[PDB]
RNA sequence: GGACCUGGCGGUGCUUCAUAUCCCUCUAGAGGAGCCUGUUCUGUAAUCGAUAAACCCCGAUCAACCUCACCACCUCUUGCUCAGCCUAUAUACCGCCAUCUUCAGCAAACCCUGAUGAAGGCUACAAAGUAAGCGCAAGUACCCACGUAAAGACGUUAGGUCAAGGUGUAGCCCAUGAGGUGGCAAGAAAUGGGCUACAUUUUCUACCCCAGAAAACUACGAUAGCCCUUAUGAAACUUAAGGGUCGAAGGUGGAUUUAGC
């Protein structure tokens, strides 16, 4: 029931995300540093890099809740800038007006 | 009771009616807390105040018995949580 | 030629609300906000959270006195209250009215975990503030 | 802050197309809301996913789904135990027979924790939302009881509580006799069970009662159990029957109950106030019960202790309103209004008749000034009158010379769904027609009476024929005269032809004073052709006054003599 | 209540944010926003925390 | 997706599709149009498939002199409430579909001839 | 007969508000206006409009930023617009003999100056101009062109050429509306002593987005404190003591005045030509009232409104555009 | 949770307390292309087999 | 249009 | 075929105009160099859309994986969904916009002229026009009443967008749908826009304006190339920052062209 499969594919990589987060943050600490001898540091690399993909952080986009839209969203009110304009336009986003000065 | 109107008006017109007036509906009245209400209010909720001690007159008084300062803020927001 | 939320001139037979005739550079100036929160304000949180909720209570009251709004909802919250006003018309029975105000009231507060509140304001029919 | 008395009560919505209008839809309002809440809730029960989203800090536990169903699927003794939590009789019955038939042993505080159960529901289900004596002979209480190995006095009492409950008045007594046969003592709720059994189980004269009840209250001293409120308050409800006998009885539990230290509550006056309280002349006892009951409760905030304690007020305004005392009324109303009291008023049907009682004796027997002020306090505010009050309203303007606020009660009449009475509309045209007023007043008497002739017009039974009494259509005609409205009164004799109904003396005779000022011999002959139809004396006498007064046509003169050749 | 207040308005704050007009293209076509925040300051003195 | 779903209103103006360059100039022709239906027009506030019987909405609050409690319809009974429903949209089909037929001109296709009835009433009640 | 589609809905027309309605409207003002007397917890009586506007800002606060949106309980005098009356009677006959003109407002007022001009010939500007169109068309109740204003200015004019006398002169008034002319002349700051009892002045300049405040001695040596700094010292640039130099210069009174200013804000330029503005302003008060005049005349006292403007989108700057491409 | 809000809000309409104007909207057009002959094939029977 | 074209109270307080 | 009317067009007349504006005049630029970036073309197994004014740092306030819609291979079939489709059609559309607009007009309902033809309807010492409504205007925002924003109707270019989302019509349903792994996105070139330069009103340092040095093959000049380190990340010859090395074209740019009161 979400906007897209694409939005889908972003739920899930959110959800594995969120459940790997301290597996990736422990395995980090002992890669981000240069007390630890190398060959331990060696071996937490190969660690980490077995984890699944979607448990990386970085794949996660920041998307339209409403649209799925990738691009051209505010983070603040996580909508694309067609719908954040709809709802501005509308008078319906409390306290947001357009802007002449 | 009263016959308060609001809206821009058209051209030889008048503000609209309160009767199905949203912009009157929009507003954040006071209609609860008018003079006569605050002061009734104040002089029930005078009985859970206790006394500032008249020996802390002014600031460098104050000082002088409670050296220490601490400061805390708390937020009122709108929502669940 | 600006299309966002303008009603167009017609014949002269399309009568609108003091809401849908004025177009969006009146916000704030001849018209206020459909709904009332903090989240906007500078140095607060859950603009997002508050949004999204804004959304589906305009749908579902939509759907839940379908044919009865004769107006935009106006979407007050105070503390954890949540107050829904919305102007509707005289056409269903005041019985069924009182069932969808509790039917929604008790719905919503369990949906979003606040007391809600709904405020009902009748009119014969829908108030024109134009035709154009 | 105080009651808003132009507002309908809180719970409504303050709308004028959504607030209630009369006293049937106050009632059903809130059952159409409550109606609607239980909707949401057995969603919220039958779809608990969509709800499970906790957003909220801090927590609130009761805006969160209720799980009914039990989640332990093992079969023993802590499964057991949830389903009677739960309360399920029957799951918890079938989970019994099944551990019992394994052999694994059921722990005795568990066996009575599932006859509570049985014995209070009577081995039925309680009501759900959505999927006589009633002492089922075959009953899985009394089975398993009889099964059970080990019986201790906590299983007597719950048996004997459940049978009474559930009217078993004579089996509860014979197992009385089992507990006291095996050494066992039994707590004060089982006594007040077997008080109101002793009274219920059979009918005989009072003595016979009166004598039980004492060998119960003896037996409750030899056995070193002390008598509660509610042990005192059975013995009262149950002495409701006998009356006058009971009348002094009913008063020595009553001063027993101050000696040993048990407060009497709101219930012990108001089972006392209806014992008291029989048909007959209450002025030779009920008087003086009812005073000094006040004089003790002045000025005391009352605490719910018994079921009872919300009938004390109905029963005491009813006394009131016998009586016919307004002195009295006040201080009952005043009871009412000390602290939190109000809270003991009742359900709506017993705030309308307390209400309904009180405002019928303020209108007779309080200044109509002062009336006129509880009015305006309790209606709508309070209440919703019936159609007999604004009557008992109407007949206090009367005694009291004040016609000109006629009017305004026939406006607040249909604000509270009383335009289409019959025995009301009857009342206000009769008092605004029965004698000549300034022109003023009767102005404004004739802009009532067409209102009220289109409540006849566009009743709601205009399916059926209408219904125009005689009064009615005699005094809005009367009215219509004497307000100078001639072209109104004289369309309306044609009603008297279409619904055929007797034209009155008076109205006859005002219609001539109308047509000899205009001077229409034609008017004046339809008028002694309209008695003439109807065969009244007055009729022959009025036609010689007609001759004399009005000049006579020879073709008008005939048509007399047509009504003369009818003579 | 016997509390000694003094107010005062601290300046306002005026967030402003710019979009694209339209939905494709246009890039020089363009709908600015804003949120004002205002404020004001109660400053009480001399009070115990009942 | 709920929150992609639109009004009535919103869908019909987009699928009639009048306005617009082809509606401009009458660049398109309409032998075959979609035609605006109300679809909330025999639809009851409370009745849904599964037939619940909700005391106050879409059966009477109170029966018997006693409040009713939520109830369902059996699996038949539901089935006739469809069926009369479908009926009764053929129904309506069909009253819409019978309208009568006005007298031709001097051709079928003609508008000569035609009668357009007596003049508008004049503003000071004039009539003809 | 046959059926053609009903042509408009008649509410679909300009409304009009009867006499009638007027008069409800002014008892329901007159209940309200006690109502919100009794809200206020003020007497009803000595209730006035002043307290009814700041009444109902209190309850019921708007920050529409147009004041005609806001919420208004004022008189329906005020509110509703003023309607011409009835324009003849039952039996349909016009009350003014020039109804048919249309225009019998206006034209009965020029019937009314050509005739007055005529009476003459058998008998024989700082402070007031000619009221606009719109206080015409208002006096009248009518609506106007431009030329038929045109026209009845002229014929006034033409009557004030005449020997007009005094019931020719009243009625000319009627039509003069009172010019109001705005003090150019520059006001002076109050000369204040200090603790050691030297006089002196003390204003504020503004330049861009520098501020200044400056403290002018009556009496000194010349000598100028820039936050505690030396003029030369602070402004190093020479164009920046110019400035300061400028109108001190201009009035000839180099050296007969010790400043001490402070300014913040702004660039070099911007800071030295708020405390010339700052400095002007306060030697306002030691000087002639003629050489304020002169200092006003030079541009010595006017605060300079030019600030930087906006950058709009879609251009390289505030009026620079983007390159137009080459086609 | 687009899951909750769409399943909470086609289960209500199941019930008959929200009216979906969308949902009614696709359904006409559904029904009209049946009486068409553009109805949906069943999985495998699509018209390459 | 030869086709044919075809597009085709009282209050109470307390009703019932 | 005759006559007339409208529109379009005229290497069509006359008069008055354009105010950063058509030409000249004023200032700084583009057009030449290197680099950054878009586009075209070519290339590639390997998206799409915008594409004269009104496309070309445009959808993107942004592509190492993801994003992604592309290619290759493998895999799934009631499938996140009471399925799905970024499949075709922007010449079915809603929505949101460009453009004239740096405009001032549009226009319902009436009235009148032309014999009741298509058509037309102004004259102020006035001769048939009255006109609601919309736009302009007014008002509001920003620091004023100034300016700048904002606003800017109807209509024009079937203008742009089915790939924001929604959606009519047609199409796919063991595949035109869904998932996984890896991969593409280069430059023989052309061109638009921008950056940095060619230096002495300069370069470096101190200072933030009273200084000392530099100043043509060790000068000015790369934000490029190459090497190394670091930051981010699971992943960096690749992305960014810094350092080292290197010290190139460029010597103020033809026709032409942009912006600014
Ligand atoms: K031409
Ligand atoms: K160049
Ligand atoms: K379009
Ligand atoms: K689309
Ligand atoms: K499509
Ligand atoms: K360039
Ligand atoms: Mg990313
Ligand atoms: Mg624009
Ligand atoms: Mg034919
Ligand atoms: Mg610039
Ligand atoms: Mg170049
Ligand atoms: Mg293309
Ligand atoms: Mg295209
Ligand atoms: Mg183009
Ligand atoms: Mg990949
Ligand atoms: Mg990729
Ligand atoms: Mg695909
Ligand atoms: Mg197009
Ligand atoms: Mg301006
Ligand atoms: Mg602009
Ligand atoms: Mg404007
Ligand atoms: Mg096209
Ligand atoms: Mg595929
Ligand atoms: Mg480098
Ligand atoms: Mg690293
Ligand atoms: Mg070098």
């Amino acid at each position: 029931h979400y906007v897209d499969w694409r939005m889908w594919r972003d739920v899930k990589r959110r959800k594995m995300a969120y459940e790997y987060a301290d597996e990736r943050l422990r395995i980090n600490s002992l890669r981000k540093n240069t007390i630890l001898p190398k060959i331990l540091q060696d071996v937490a690399d190969e660690e980490i890099a077995a984890l699944p993909r979607d448990s990386c952080p970085v794949r996660i986009r920041n998307r339209c809740v409403m649209t799925s839209r990738p691009r051209g969203v505010k983070r603040r009110w996580r909508l694309s800038r067609i719908v954040f304009r709809h709802l501005a336009d509308h008078g319906q986003l409390s306290g947001i007006q357009r802007a002449t000065w | 009771p009263l016959p308060v109107r609001m809206g821009y008006p058209v051209k030889k017109g008048v503000p609209m009616a309160k009767e199905g007036n949203l912009e009157l509906l929009k507003i954040p009245n006071f209609l609860h807390l008018t003079p006569v209400a605050i002061k009734k209010h104040c002089e029930a909720l005078k009985d859970f105040c206790t006394e500032w001690p008249a020996a802390l007159d002014s600031d460098e008084k104050c000082e002088k018995h409670f050296p220490i300062e601490i400061d805390s803020t708390d937020y009122v927001s709108s929502g669940p949580s | 030629k600006n299309r966002a939320a303008r009603v167009r001139v017609s014949k002269g037979d399309k009568p609108v609300t003091y809401e849908e005739a004025h177009a969006p550079h009146y916000i704030a100036h001849r018209k206020g906000w459909l709904s009332l929160h903090t989240g906007n304000l500078d140095g607060e949180d859950h603009a997002a959270e508050r949004t999204v909720e804004d959304v589906f209570l305009r749908k579902f009251m939509w759907g839940t006195f379908p044919g009865c709004l004769a107006d935009q909802l106006v979407l007050k919250r105070r503390g954890n209250q949540l107050e829904i006003c919305a102007v509707v018309l005289r056409q269903l029975s005041p019985h069924k009215y009182y069932f969808l105000v509790g039917y929604s009231e008790t719905l919503l507060s369990y949906f979003y975990k606040c007391p809600v509140r709904l405020h009902l304001q009748t009119v014969p029919s829908k108030v024109v503030y134009k035709y154009l | 802050v105080n009651r808003d008395t132009t507002a309908v009560p809180y719970v409504f919505q303050d709308d004028p197309y959504l607030m209630p209008a009369s006293s049937l839809e106050s009632r059903s309002f809130l059952l159409a809301k409550k109606s609607g809440e239980n909707v949401a809730k057995f969603i919220i029960n039958s779809y608990p996913k969509y709800f499970q989203k906790d957003i909220a800090e801090p927590h609130i536990p009761c805006l969160m789904p209720e799980y009914f169903e039990p989640q332990i699927k093992d079969i023993s003794e802590a499964a057991l135990k949830e389903r009677i939590e739960l309360r399920k009789v029957k799951a918890s019955v079938d989970m019994f027979d099944q551990l019992l038939q394994a052999g694994t042993t059921v722990s005795l505080e568990t066996t009575n924790s599932l006859l509570d159960l049985l014995c209070y529901y009577g081995d039925q289900e309680p009501s759900t939302d959505y999927h006589g004596v009633t002492w089922r002979a075959k009953n899985n209480a009394e089975r398993i009881f009889s099964l059970m190995p080990e019986k201790n006095e906590h299983s007597y009492c719950t048996m004997i509580r459940g049978m009474v409950k559930h009217r078993a008045y004579e089996q509860a007594l014979n197992l009385y006799t089992e507990l006291l046969n095996n050494r066992l003592h039994a707590d004060v709720y089982t006594f007040n069970a077997l008080i109101e059994a002793t009274v219920c189980a059979i009918n005989e004269k009072f003595e016979e009662k009166w004598s039980k009840i004492l060998e119960l209250l003896r037996h409750m001293v030899a056995q070193k159990v002390k008598p509660n409120l509610q042990t005192f308050n059975t013995i009262l409800k149950c002495l409701r029957r006998f009356h006058v006998f009971a009348r002094s009885p009913a008063l020595q539990v009553l001063r027993e109950m101050k000696a040993i230290g048990i407060e009497p509550s709101l219930a012990t006056y108001h089972h006392i106030i209806r014992l008291f309280d029989q048909p007959g002349d209450p002025l030779k006892r009920s008087s003086f019960i009812i005073y000094d009951i006040m004089n003790e409760l002045m000025g005391k905030r009352f605490s719910p202790k018994d079921p009872d304690d919300d009938k004390f007020f109905q029963s005491a305004m009813s006394i009131c309103s016998s009586l016919r005392d307004l002195e009295l009324a006040y201080q009952v109303h005043g009871l009412l209004k000390t602290g939190d009291n109000w809270k003991f008023i009742g359900p709506d049907q017993h705030r309308n008749f307390y209400y309904s009682k009180f405002f019928d004796l303020i209108c007779l027997m309080e200044q109509i000034d002062v009336t006129l002020k509880w009015y305006e306090d309790l209606i709508p505010s309070a209440y919703f009158p019936h159609s007999q009050t604004m009557i008992h309203l109407l007949q206090a303007l009367d005694v009291a010379n004040r016609l000109e606020v006629i009017p305004k009660i026939w406006k607040d009449s249909k604000e509270y769904g009383h335009t289409f009475r019959s025995d009301l509309r009857e009342e206000i045209l009769m008092l605004m027609a029965r004698d000549k007023h300034p022109p003023e007043l009767q102005v404004a008497f004739a802009d009532c009476a067409a209102d009220i002739k289109s409540a006849y017009e566009s009743q709601p039974i205009r399916q059926t024929a209408q219904d125009w009494p005689a009064t009615s259509l005699n005094c809005i005609a009367i009215l219509f005269l004497r307000a100078g409205r001639t072209q109104e009164a004289w369309k309306m004799l044609g009603l008297f032809r279409k619904h055929n109904k007797i034209p009155r003396s008076e109205l006859l005779n005002e219609l001539m004073d109308s047509a000899k000022v205009s001077n229409s011999p034609s008017q004046a002959i339809e008028v002694v052709e309209l008695a003439s139809a109807f065969s009244l004396p007055i009729c022959e006498g009025l036609t010689q006054r007609v001759m004399s007064d009005f000049a006579i046509n020879q073709e008008q003169k005939e048509a007399l003599s047509n009504l003369t050749a009818l003579t | 209540l016997g509390i000694s207040i003094k107010v005062h308005e601290p300046p306002r704050k005026i967030e402003r944010f710019t979009l694209l007009q339209s939905v494709h293209i246009y890039k020089k076509h363009r709908v600015q926003y804003e949120m004002r925040t205002l404020y004001r300051c109660l400053e009480l003195e001399h009070l115990t925390g009942s | 997706s709920f929150f992609t779903k639109l009004t009535a209103d919103e869908l019909w103006k987009g699928a009639l599709a009048e306005t617009g360059a082809g509606a401009k100039k009458g660049r398109g022709k309409r032998t075959k149009k979609k035609k605006r239906k109300d679809l909330n027009r025999g639809q009851i506030i409370g009745e849904g498939r599964y037939g619940f019987l909700w005391p106050g909405l879409n059966v009477p609050l109170m029966k018997n002199g006693a409040v009713q409690t939520i109830a369902q319809r059996s699996k038949e009974e539901q089935e006739k409430v469809e069926a009369d429903m479908i009926q009764q949209r053929e129904e309506w089909d069909r009253k819409k579909k019978m309208k009568v037929k006005r007298e031709r001109g001097w051709s079928g296709n003609s508008w000569g001839g035609i009668s357009l009835g007596p003049p508008d009433p004049g503003p000071c009640g004039e009539t003809y | 007969a046959f059926v053609i589609p009903k042509k408009n809905v008649p509410t679909s027309k300009r409304e009009t508000y009867t006499e009638d309605f007027i008069k409800k409207q002014i008892e329901e003002f007159n209940i309200g206006k006690r109502h919100l007397a009794n809200m206020m917890g003020e007497d009803p009586e000595t209730f006035t409009q002043e307290d009814i506007d700041r009444a109902i800002a209190y309850l019921f606060p708007s920050g529409l930023f147009e004041k005609r949106a806001r919420p208004v309980m004022k008189h329906p005098e005020q509110i509703f617009p003023r309607q011409r009356a009835i324009q003849w009677g039952e039996d349909g006959r016009p009350f003014h003999y020039l109804f048919y003109t249309g225009k019998q407002s206006y034209y009965s007022l020029m019937h009314d100056v050509y005739g007055m001009l005529l009476n003459l010939e058998k008998h024989q500007v700082i402070g007031s101009r000619w009221l606009i169109k719109e206080e015409l068309e208002e006096m009248l109740v009518e609506k106007l062109s431009d030329l038929d204003y045109m026209q009845f200015i002229r014929l006034l004019e033409k009557l004030l050429t005449s020997q007009c006398g005094a019931a020719e002169e009243e009625f000319v008034q009627r039509f003069r509306r009172s010019v109001t002319l705005e003090s150019k002349k520059q006001l002076i700051e109050p000369v204040q002593y200090d603790e050691q009892g030297m006089a002196f002045s003390k204003s504020e300049g503004k330049r861009k987005t520098a501020k200044a405040e400056a403290i002018v001695y009556k009496h000194g040596s010349g000598r100028i404190k820039v936050n505690g700094i030396d003029y030369q010292l602070y402004f190093p640039i020479t164009q920046d003591r110019e400035q300061l130099m400028f109108p001190f210069h201009f009035v000839d009174r180099l050296g007969k005045h010790d400043v001490t200013c402070t300014v913040s804000g702004g660039g070099r330029s911007a800071q030295a030509g708020a405390i010339r503005l700052a400095m002007a302003k306060a030697l306002c008060s030691f000087v002639t009232e003629d050489e304020v005049e002169w200092m006003r005349q030079a541009g010595l006292l006017t605060t300079d409104p030019r600030v930087r403007e906006r950058k709009k989108p879609g251009q390289e700057g505030a009026r620079r555009k983007f390159t137009w491409k080459k086609r | 949770n687009h899951h909750t809000y769409a399943e909470l809000m086609q289960t209500l309409r199941f019930l008959g307390l929200y009216r979906d104007e969308h949902q009614d909207f696709m359904d006409e057009q559904k029904r009209l292309k049946k009486l068409r002959g553009k109805e949906k094939p069943k999985k495998g029977e699509g018209k390459r087999a | 249009y030869l086709s044919g074209e075809e597009v085709e109270e009282y209050e109470c307080y307390a009703p019932d």
